[PDB]
């Protein structure tokens, strides 16, 4: 006698489909706001900052009496 | 890749890899980690290396690492052509892509909209139903491999 119809069907999916948009939403924010450092771009990172301090130093002597 | 790019990798790649046999394993990955403050157990670091770990061997080869490491650069590429997307779209710059932005973006795009299909965009991409698109839910709403 009673189950919910293809109307009632919708309607809990747009409010569960909504409750995973807001997840979705909160992973990303905990993502980029998290302190727990990612160890691949923390290396990355780590490789990328003496690679240019090298390139700098290189640089300042190809510039220093011109 | 060039010869530099490989270089970066390999160097990238050293830095977990001090033994300097080809792989990473869930001790080298647990050391990186320690020398970052956070204190992984053995069966956290187990499926860190999981994630990478393509051949399912254990541990983390080079091919492995890059094959991830191209991955992580390609979500980084597609964040930025997201926020440069949203950009264009929101020509007022209030932040948010309106019925009036989004019929104008999909006539763009080669479309034939009715105002029904405009509303039944928007709502079905609407988070926080204010009846338009924040940047937030047009990221959903590109990304959506649904
Ligand atoms: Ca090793
Ligand atoms: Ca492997
Ligand atoms: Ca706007
Ligand atoms: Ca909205």
């Amino acid at each position: 006698a009673f189950a919910l119809s293809k109307d009632k069907e919708e309607e809990i999916r747009k409010i569960l489909r909504n409750n995973l948009q807001k997840t979705r939403q909160r992973l990303r924010s905990y993502n980029r706001h998290t302190l727990v450092a990612d160890p691949y771009e923390e290396a990355w990172n780590q490789m990328l900052l003496r690679r240019q301090k090298a390139r700098q130093l290189e640089q300042k002597i190809n510039n220093y009496l011109t | 890749l060039t010869e530099e790019q490989i270089a970066e990798f390999k160097e990238a790649f050293s830095l977990f890899d001090k033994d300097g046999d080809g792989t990473i394993t869930t001790k080298e990955l647990g050391t990186v980690m320690r020398s970052l403050g956070q204190n992984p157990t053995e069966a956290e670091l187990q499926d860190m290396i999981n994630e990478v770990d393509a051949d399912g061997n254990g541990t983390i080869d080079f091919p492995e690492f890059l094959t991830m490491m191209a991955r992580k650069m390609k979500d980084t590429d597609s964040e930025e052509e997201i926020r440069e997307a949203f950009r264009v779209f929101d020509k007022d710059g209030n932040g948010y892509i309106s019925a009036a932005e989004l019929r104008h973006v999909m006539t763009n795009l080669g479309e034939k909209l009715t105002d029904e299909e405009v509303d039944e965009m928007i709502r079905e991409a609407d988070i926080d139903g204010d009846g338009q698109v924040n940047y937030e839910e047009f990221v959903q709403m590109m990304t959506a491999k649904a």
